[PDB]
């Protein structure tokens, strides 16, 4: 199933006249004085024998290679961004020989049938609460949310609750409510979210402390603290 | 001086008090008899035809016949959405007829509203004004309601089947929203930046439906047309520019006010038998045939007729015909930066050339009026003059702000070398750096 | 903290029905909200957003454009005189000069005590009676600089 | 101002350094060193620096035991005034506001016309 | 379509417009406002060629590229000598209030107005008057904005208005005051505000994340990756 990737880039035996492919511009400076604080000497040249691309700027990057992979865009005269005009066979299509990337699978002719399981009407019972995943951009990622820029623009850990379950359980806006998931007890400040539907409460998926899991899941004993 | 009907068909109803003239007296003084005409007897098209063949021109500057422009639309059923717009803004300096016209005669632009609505088959129409006439603002919506509740406007005017909305939309004062496709923009609500055509207003303009703009001079010749015929349309002058027209001198003059001419009279009679001559102790240096935005004109241009081909062969534009006199006692240097300045202040920001070179005509023109010029001054003045013309720019906002700025160059160099004092000097020492002499 | 009055909205709601699109009642709403209260304050553009549904940033870039629409508060009587060509030709500039010197401040500032503003504008459509000036809805014309501080005088 | 042209300039490449920002914003180099004994003193440095913050003095005494002691960090270059260009200042002409130069206060600046402003 | 460049024969797409119908052609012609993915509006009217009306014509008129359409059998100069006048005096004019900023600015080195600026070969100043400066927005922990090197290109506007439809970010001001940024200080909302870094042709919006640990492209050993 997997017999795609063979085509997806070319293996490490690739040249372009006989070069490889560089990974920093021709211009690269410092290169006899950025190890200097370290020693004198300068070290061996990192060989990349796993790919096609090589750790100096000895190698190919012009517009007019034939390959499908750019490492950056460069064009004399064009520093800027705009140096992928350069790189298209024609300006804001596809690159010049062809997009990297291939498709691991292709269109079936016969499709499957219809599913017959329909399910039943959400009914929200007494006592459990269904969770409704609400995602962000910044923090719903494993990786993403440890980045300590991305703290300034993580919102804040906040829970979604509806006007008509807010006033049941007598909670305002902000107030910090207590619920216990698989022997887990934390607590969160409220905010009243009106488009949604009673009987549920909206978690941040992905947050600290919060995993991804839990969507559609059921809270139990959910109270003020 | 008397203003017959059948030579002066714009201004021949007006009062000698200064005072507007209301329903009643318009209708009494052949009022809505035109309009009249149109709905009853005409078809759109036939009256789109008579107006093509009539020669009338468009009054706000471009000199653009009405009749073709009004060919333009199209004629696509589907799109029964139309829009007919006033010009109403009147912000270019040196020019005041239209508010003299829609201040004290608004039921003839109600009028020529009601007419190129229906030629055009416009559903609805707006006089986009200006902020600062505000006794116009009333004096058309009090107009306006009086045609309403006359049932000369809304629904089903006099029978027709034709249901026609005036609204009147007061600006908040830009120079640029006087541009069509600007005025449009500004419409909408936006920034009044312009469009580029094509596409044209026509085919898609307020909305992205079709409209027409016009200015309220046009609007208010359309009436008389309608009204009078064609063939005496025709026959009022004897130039290739049909139609009487406001033209008057404007600025250290005996008489400076506004009078209604057959196109072809000469610059001198307009200046002399009209306007009575320049003042006491000024005699006559320049002048400026269209205002703000034209090329200035010495004493022998003024044996001129004032129509587009004749003043377009001697090198400038006719524009709005209302000329201002300039003296000896103004220097030419102050003209020319207090029009720069203008010019510059009210550039709308989108293209480049105009909003970054004016600025630096402004700056260069205020250095020279110091006495403060470097050598390469007048040079650099004749080189944004002949980058800024038209088709570099945008809009046609600054062709017409460098046109004074060349004819002032033309004409007046003497008074800009004078300025020139300074020795060039643009960068300052540093110790340490021999400079590079370049020879 | 702006709130608009039931006035101001009911005017703008009146003003939109004109239109075909709310997007084209904003210059209307800026100055129904600018002869309410004299200038257009920092959440009158947050309101006048939220009452039309157009975002603010082009309801700020439409009060910023256009130079009529005051975003700085200013005096009680906004004096604008023309410094246009033919105003300069009939010589505004003496009348500049007694603005300044009845007024005490340069163009574009106001008085201490809140009761004029003076500002330079465009055209006032009256250059065959110029020079002219423009007090908030009053335009006077033949203006002399001996005659202004009689003309200020009147407006309290 | 840490501005990496000099190390780009340089044809042996023996310049290395990091940008780094003060609280008021003016940039000044994290660190600085230069390889000496790959240095060929050609000067591309000095005519590439637009501030005129790096200069070759007329000292040649730079002989030495170890080859670890000729790379020069920044306690060994920064001296204690402004060389050969005795009153060059990038700030006075850089359009950027930093501490005590506010904008619009550099050389050829006018003053910050806000877009509230009620001039036409 | 056929069109004709310098006399030279090219086989181009008719739709297209002429800047990106001679840029993929190789052609060098100067730009600022047009976009591949955001279409022309005509701003920057630094797109300026020579358009021919037939083959035997000498004069010409100065027109934009970005709003000609590459129509069958156009003819078109680049390289004209009041074409290059133009396009150098359009680069000055975007000069006459540029900040002496380079050496303290992030897009160094990957600045389009510096490639703009020496591909033109504008290289002599004749400005001796003062600057426009601007005030500086806090535009999120994000983008760093610097009003002061904004050229007026209309880019950012365009796209974060068409393209992204965020509603935090728009033009003010006016003749030469206008202002690209958020009606008052604060984060950008949206979601595709990173490709403000690169939309802008200039610095005016920066890699703030980037501009603490900054070095310039030069000095930056690249890669593809996903
Ligand atoms: C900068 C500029 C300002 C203009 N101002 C006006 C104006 O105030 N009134 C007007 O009728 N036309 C003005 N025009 C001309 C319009 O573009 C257009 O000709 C007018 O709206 C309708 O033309 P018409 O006379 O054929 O009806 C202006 C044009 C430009 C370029
Ligand atoms: S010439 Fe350009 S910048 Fe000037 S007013 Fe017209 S479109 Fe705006
Ligand atoms: S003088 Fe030395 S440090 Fe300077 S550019 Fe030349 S080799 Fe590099
Ligand atoms: S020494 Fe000069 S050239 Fe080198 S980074 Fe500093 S300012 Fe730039
Ligand atoms: S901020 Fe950048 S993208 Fe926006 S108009 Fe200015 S130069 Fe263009
Ligand atoms: S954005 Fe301005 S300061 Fe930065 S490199 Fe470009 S021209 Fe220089
Ligand atoms: S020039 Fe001042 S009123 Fe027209
Ligand atoms: S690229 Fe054509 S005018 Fe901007
Ligand atoms: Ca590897």
């Amino acid at each position: 199933e997997l017999a795609g990737i063979k085509d997806a880039a070319p293996d490490a035996t690739f040249r372009i006249r006989g070069q490889k492919l560089a990974r920093e511009p021709h211009r690269y400076s410092g290169r006899t004085a950025m190890r200097a604080n370290i020693s004198v000497h300068e070290p061996r040249q990192p060989q990349d024998i796993d790919t096609m691309f090589t750790f100096s700027m000895e190698g190919n990057n012009q517009p007019t290679a034939h390959r499908s992979q750019v490492p950056f865009a460069w064009a004399p005269g064009w520093n800027s961004p705009q140096a992928w005009n350069k790189f298209q066979d024609e300006v804001g299509g596809k690159l010049r020989f062809g997009d990297p990337g291939v498709r691991l699978f292709e269109t079936s002719e016969n499709g499957l049938d219809y599913f017959t399981s329909v399910p039943a009407r959400f009914q929200p019972q007494d006592g459990k609460w269904r969770i409704a995943p609400y995602y962000h951009l910044f923090g719903s990622d494993e990786l993403s949310q440890r980045a300590p820029v991305f703290q300034s623009r993580m919102p804040q850990p906040y829970i979604k609750l509806n006007p008509a379950d807010a006033a049941k359980l007598g909670v305002n806006a902000g107030t910090r409510v207590s619920f216990s998931y698989d022997g887990n007890t934390v607590t969160l400040p409220v905010e009243i979210a009106e488009g949604l539907t009673a009987g549920q409460v909206g978690l941040p998926m992905g947050m600290s402390g919060i995993a991804p899991v839990l969507a559609g899941a059921h809270l139990e004993d959910l109270k003020e603290a | 001086i008397i203003r017959t009907p059948e030579t002066h068909p714009l201004t021949w109803r007006l009062r000698d008090d200064k005072q507007p003239v209301w329903l009643d007296e318009y209708r009494s003084k052949n009022g809505y008899e035109g309009a009249r005409k149109a709905l009853t007897g005409l078809s759109p098209d036939e009256i789109v035809n008579q107006v093509k063949d009539a020669g009338l021109k468009g009054r706000g500057g471009a000199g653009f016949s009405t009749g073709l422009k009004w060919s333009l639309m199209p004629k696509d059923e589907s799109m029964n959405i139309r829009y007919l717009l006033c010009n109403a803004d009147e912000m270019e300096p040196g020019t005041y007829k239209d508010r003299l016209l829609m201040e004290q005669l608004p039921h003839l632009l109600v009028e020529g509203m009601l007419i190129s609505a229906f030629a055009l088959k416009a559903y609805r129409g707006y006089i986009f004004l200006r902020g600062e006439y505000i006794e116009a603002a009333v004096n058309l919506r009090r107009a306006i309601a009086e045609a309403t509740e006359a049932g000369l406007l809304g629904k089903n005017i006099m029978g027709t089947g034709f249901d026609f909305e005036l609204f009147v939309h007061t600006g908040a004062g830009r120079y640029i929203c006087g541009e069509e496709t600007a005025l449009i923009n500004s419409l909408e609500g936006r920034r009044a930046n312009p469009r580029s055509k094509p596409p044209f207003p026509a085919t898609s303009g307020a909305w992205g439906k079709p409209t027409c703009v016009n200015n309220v001079e046009t609007l208010c010749n359309v009436p008389a047309i309608l009204a009078n015929g064609v063939e005496w349309y025709q026959n009022i002058s004897k130039s290739k520019d049909a139609g009487t027209k406001l033209m008057g001198f404007s600025g250290r003059v005996k008489n400076p006010g506004l009078w209604e001419l057959p196109f072809g009279t000469t610059a001198r009679e307009i200046l002399e038998d009209y306007a009575g001559g320049m003042r006491d102790g000024l005699k006559f240096k320049a002048w400026q045939p269209g205002g703000a935005g034209t090329d200035f004109l010495t004493e022998a241009h003024l044996d001129l007729p004032m129509e587009f081909e004749s003043i377009g062969k001697a090198g400038s534009r006719l524009g709005t015909a209302l000329a201002m006199a300039v003296d000896h006692e103004i220097n030419m240097v102050s003209l020319v930066r207090n029009l720069e300045e203008f010019f510059a202040r009210e550039s709308c920001g989108w293209c480049t050339p105009c909003r970054d070179g004016l600025p630096w005509s402004v700056k260069i023109l205020r250095a020279l009026e110091r006495g403060e010029g470097q050598p390469g001054d007048i040079e650099t003045l004749e080189q944004l003059c002949r980058f800024l013309g038209p088709g570099k720019t945008f809009c046609a906002h600054a062709p017409g702000a460098v046109e004074p700025l060349q004819s002032a160059i033309k004409y007046f160099r003497e008074e800009f070398e004078a300025g020139i004092k300074q020795p060039f000097s643009n960068t300052h020492l540093i110790n340490g750096i021999q400079p590079n002499l370049l020879k | 903290a702006f709130e608009l009055s039931a006035a101001e909205r009911e005017a703008i709601e009146h003003e939109m029905h004109h239109y075909e699109d709310p997007r084209a009642a904003s210059i209307e709403a800026l100055k129904i909200v600018q002869k309410q209260r004299g200038w257009v304050p920092d959440g009158a553009i947050h309101a006048i957003a939220d009452v039309l549904g157009i975002p603010a940033s082009d309801v700020e870039g439409v009060a910023t454009f256009y130079s009529q629409i005051f975003r700085q508060p200013v005096g009680r009587h906004v004096i604008r005189y023309c410094d246009s060509v033919v105003c300069h030709i009939n010589g505004y500039q003496g009348i500049q000069a007694a603005l300044e010197k009845k007024l005490n401040i340069k163009p574009g500032q106001t008085t201490f005590d809140g009761r004029f503003t003076l500002l330079p504008t465009c055209c006032l459509g009256n250059c065959d009676k110029g020079p002219n000036m423009m007090i908030d809805e009053d335009t006077h014309a033949h203006l002399t600089p001996e005659a202004i501080p009689e003309l200020l005088e009147r407006y309290k | 101002v840490a501005c990496n042209l000099c190390a780009v300039a340089c044809p042996v490449g023996c310049i290395s350094l990091q940008k780094a920002e003060t609280k008021d914003g003016r940039w000044y180099p994290e660190f600085f060193r230069i390889n000496f004994s790959r240095c060929i003193f050609c000067g591309l440095c000095e005519e590439a620096c637009p501030t005129t913050a790096i200069q070759l003095t007329p000292d040649f005494e730079m002989g030495e035991y170890k080859r670890q002691d000729l790379v020069y960090e920044k306690e060994d270059l920064l001296i204690s005034g402004p060389g050969k260009y005795p009153e060059y200042n990038f700030y006075r002409m850089a359009g950027m506001a930093i501490d005590g130069k506010d904008k619009g206060e550099a050389e050829n600046e006018a003053k910050p016309i806000d877009v509230k402003s009620l001039l036409p | 379509a056929t069109i004709h460049v310098d006399g030279k024969e090219y086989e181009v797409n008719g739709a297209d417009n002429l800047l990106e119908a001679c840029l993929s052609l190789g052609l060098d012609i100067p730009y600022f406002c047009w976009h591949p993915a955001l279409g022309s509006v005509g701003a920057c009217r630094q797109c300026a060629v020579k358009q021919y009306q037939n083959a035997e014509d000498t004069r010409g008129r100065l027109v934009m590229s970005c709003m000609t359409p590459a129509s069958d059998g156009t003819f078109i100069s680049i390289d004209d000598e009041e074409a290059k006048q133009f396009r150098e005096s359009v680069v000055e004019w975007l000069m006459t209030n540029h900040p002496h900023d380079c050496p303290v600015c992030e897009e160094g080195g990957n600045c389009h107005l510096q490639d703009m600026t020496v591909m033109t070969g504008h290289s002599f100043r004749r400005y001796r008057f003062t600057k426009r400066t601007h005030r500086n927005q806090d535009l999120g922990p994000f983008i760093s904005h610097e009003m002061n090197r904004c050229i007026a290109c209309y880019r950012c506007v365009r796209y974060y208005k068409d393209y992204a439809d965020g509603t935090d970010l728009g033009v003010y001001g006016a003749h030469d005051n206008v202002y690209f940024g958020r009606p008052e200080d604060g984060t950008l909302e949206s979601e595709f505000s990173g490709n403000l870094v690169e939309i802008c042709p200039t610095g005016v919006f920066t890699d703030k994340t980037h501009s603490e640990r900054y070095n310039r492209k030069w000095d930056m050993q690249f890669a593809p990756s996903i």
